[PDB]
């Protein structure tokens, strides 16, 4: 708010531009990050009403209908624990693209395809399968025969759910 | 408009040049911008007055384009270094990794250059038409529990067979399929049928 | 909106994919009554799989794709003057430049650097092989 | 008006009021001989770096 | 006396906006590494160690 | 390229990566990936 200052800044030639147009470079990138590393799904998947996988209890982390934003509880547990547009100056900022409600119907998508489908949604089409066969898939990668989680289902189910209890317990206590 | 990314360099690199260029016609506070006419029309004691003047605003000018230069060559350097690592793998190889090589299951690639750029195609596996059938995690056939040796189980609605897993190709069950691992009176989800000898 | 207030458009019940983002999750684009229309983006098409415990689909048949991915490898290699862009032919200038220390040569050697890595990303990238081979006639 | 640089001839059309010349960024062809009305295009002096 | 203020102003812009440039590679860098953990460790499986 | 500033030329001329890219070609066509760990 000053005519006489800004006439005397024009004798700098294009300082002024420059700073604006590598900061709006700056938010277009924080933009594309955003958009590159959640949204990898060109549907949006969701799970069947009856939850069957075979024992393994995911109610921990896929979305909870009651609360008003459709978090999970992990990621409900994860906004309140990060603490924190005042000033006047010529000082602004701007809204993200996607909002947080978008963010978390992507991570549900992700989440609700790789346990129903498996991998078979990164290639193509989803193709449904039992998460029972899908983990005995998964451990003969590593050099596991089969036979060793169908014989061991309801110890692998028990594993599981103790380790998401700890890692939850984790979260909510340590800050 | 497939090209915006080998396009957005060159604009860049011109536009900066062009900057740089235009920053000569600027007072920075001296009496002229061009210190011919100021060597011409003042003496010495004041002449240098405006010439240190408009060396601080040259040399500013400079320093800003040489950073925002260094900055633009270590992006681009990260850059490279990804390319270099897409041709060592996707194409030197068939490559593992999930979608690093493409959407779906990589077969190969084949380099092209581009001015200031290179650019890849990727060959890749994807299948088409599905089906609906009923699994079943093992089979009982005299007390024992056979596991497919490489496969499925699957069922059209009245037989079982045994297909691999990505692309329909049903066989008879038999002992050069399956092995056998103890009873089948734990494994859940079991479904007993005869097992063929040869 | 949420991103400001928006003159000009007119808002749609509708959603569809993102056009022009605006911010806030809000898109505008340009249909066909030919106007300009502000809409809420949408993710993309709603889908749910018919998981069942002893269900599977298998696919019959394949196709071949091919797809193309573009990246840059290197820039533009540049060189500059000290004296003739700061005082250009002038003794006077380049008399008062020098007062200033070595703000020369560290410019040129970072200058040069970029230069050197600029060729050194190009042989990283395309030589890889030793020989030249040649496929048959 | 000082300057150096090599003196070519010149094919291109001003008109009868134009006196001088400008490029892309701001760089002078001066043109108007003051006895004649010759066009003179003005290009600097060759240099590089050894 | 506002050329000072002038200087200062514009040197302090200067400096936040190189120190923004570097930090906003840096950010890049770390989202390009979840990018890529998220296309292999989610919508597959990893035989790369650690 | 007129007041102090010039561009360099690359090392690797269009031709010779032209000749790169189709080295890398032909190799893979005919030898698979054989051609990159030896012979
Ligand atoms: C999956 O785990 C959740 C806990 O995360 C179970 O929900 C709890 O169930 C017990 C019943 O023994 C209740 O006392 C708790 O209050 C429940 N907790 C919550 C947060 O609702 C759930 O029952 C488990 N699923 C199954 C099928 O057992
Ligand atoms: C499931 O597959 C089996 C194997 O092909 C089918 O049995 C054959 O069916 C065809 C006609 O559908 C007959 O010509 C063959 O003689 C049958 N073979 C045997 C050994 O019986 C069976 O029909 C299929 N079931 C369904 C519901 O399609
Ligand atoms: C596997 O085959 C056996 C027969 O060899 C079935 O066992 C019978 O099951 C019924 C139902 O409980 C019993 O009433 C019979 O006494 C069982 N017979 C024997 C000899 O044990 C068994 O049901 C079959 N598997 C399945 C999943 O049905
Ligand atoms: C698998 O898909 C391919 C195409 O993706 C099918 O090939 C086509 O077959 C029809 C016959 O119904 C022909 O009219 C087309 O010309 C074929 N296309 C091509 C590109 O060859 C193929 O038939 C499918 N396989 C099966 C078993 O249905
Ligand atoms: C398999 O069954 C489900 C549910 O009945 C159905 O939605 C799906 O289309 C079926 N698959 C095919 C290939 O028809
Ligand atoms: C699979 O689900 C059905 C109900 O849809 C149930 O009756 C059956 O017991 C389940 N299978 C197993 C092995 O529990
Ligand atoms: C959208 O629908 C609601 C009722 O569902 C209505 O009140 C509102 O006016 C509609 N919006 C527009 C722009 O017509
Ligand atoms: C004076 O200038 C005019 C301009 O064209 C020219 O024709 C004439 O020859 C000049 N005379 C002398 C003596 O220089």
């Amino acid at each position: 708010d000053s005519t006489e200052c800004s006439n005397l800044l024009l004798q700098y030639g294009s300082f002024c531009t420059q700073l604006n147009r590598a900061l709006t470079g700056i938010a277009v990138e924080q933009d594309k990050n955003t958009q590159e590393v959640f949204a990898q799904v060109k549907q949006i998947y969701k799970t069947p009403p009856i939850k069957d996988f075979g024992g393994f209890n995911f109610s921990q982390i896929l979305p909870d209908p009651s609360k008003p934003s459709k978090r999970s509880f992990i990621e409900d547990l994860l906004f309140n624990k990060v603490t924190l547009a005042q000033k006047f100056n010529g000082l602004t900022v701007l809204p993200p693209l996607l909002t947080d409600e978008m963010i978390a119907q992507y991570t549900s998508a992700l989440l609700a395809g790789t346990i129903t489908s498996g991998w078979t949604f990164g290639a193509g089409a989803a193709l449904q399968i039992p998460f029972a066969m899908q983990m005995a898939y998964r451990f003969n990668g590593i050099g596991v025969t089969q036979n060793v989680l169908y014989e061991n289902q309801k110890l692998i189910a028990n594993q599981f759910n103790s380790a998401i209890g700890k890692i939850q317990d984790s979260l909510s206590s340590t800050a | 408009s497939a090209l915006g990314k080998l396009q957005d360099v060159v604009n860049q690199n011109a536009q900066a040049l062009n900057t740089l260029v235009k920053q000569l016609s600027s007072n920075f506070g001296a009496i002229s911008s061009v210190l011919n006419d100021i060597l011409s029309r003042l003496d010495p004691p004041e002449a240098e007055v405006q010439i240190d003047r408009l060396i601080t605003g040259r040399l500013q000018s400079l320093q800003t384009y040489v950073t925002q230069q260094l900055i633009r060559a270590a992006e681009i350097r990260a850059s490279a270094n990804l390319a270099a690592t897409k041709m060592s793998e996707c194409v030197l190889g068939q490559s593992k990794r999930v979608d690093f090589c493409g959407k779906g299951y990589h077969l190969m690639s084949f380099p092209q250059s581009a001015p200031h750029g290179v650019v890849f195609l990727h060959v890749t596996y994807v299948p088409a038409q599905e089906k609906n059938f009923t699994t079943a995690p093992a089979i009982c056939h005299d007390g024992k529990a056979h596991f497919p040796r490489e496969g499925v189980f699957v069922s059209n609605g009245t037989h079982w067979f045994v297909t691999q897993r990505n692309f329909y190709e049903p066989q008879i069950i038999t002992t050069d399929n399956t092995f056998v691992s103890g009873n089948c009176d734990v494994v859940i989800g079991i479904v007993n049928n005869t097992v063929y000898d040869p | 909106t949420r991103a400001g207030c928006l003159i000009g458009a007119e808002h749609v019940n509708n959603s569809y994919e993102c056009d022009i983002p605006i911010g806030a999750g809000i898109c505008a684009s340009y249909q066909t009554s030919q106007s300009i229309i502000a809409y809420t983006m949408s993710l993309g098409a709603e889908n749910s799989v018919a998981y069942s415990n002893n269900s599977i689909a298998i696919p019959t048949n394949f196709t071949i794709s091919v797809t193309t991915e573009i990246l840059p490898v290197s820039m533009t290699k540049t060189s500059v003057d000290c004296t003739m862009y700061i005082c250009g032919d002038s003794t006077e200038c380049s008399n008062l430049l020098l007062q200033y220390g070595s703000f020369c040569t560290q410019l040129n050697r970072a200058l040069t650097g970029i230069a050197v890595e600029q060729d050194k990303n190009t042989q990283e990238v395309f030589a890889q092989v030793k020989q030249i081979y040649k496929t048959p006639p | 008006l000082t300057g150096t640089g090599v003196l070519t001839e010149s094919n291109k059309k001003f008109l009868p009021f134009q006196q001088f010349g400008r490029d892309i960024a701001d760089t002078t062809d001066a043109v108007r001989d003051p006895q004649t009305l010759e066009i003179l295009d003005i290009t600097p002096c060759s240099f590089g770096g050894v």
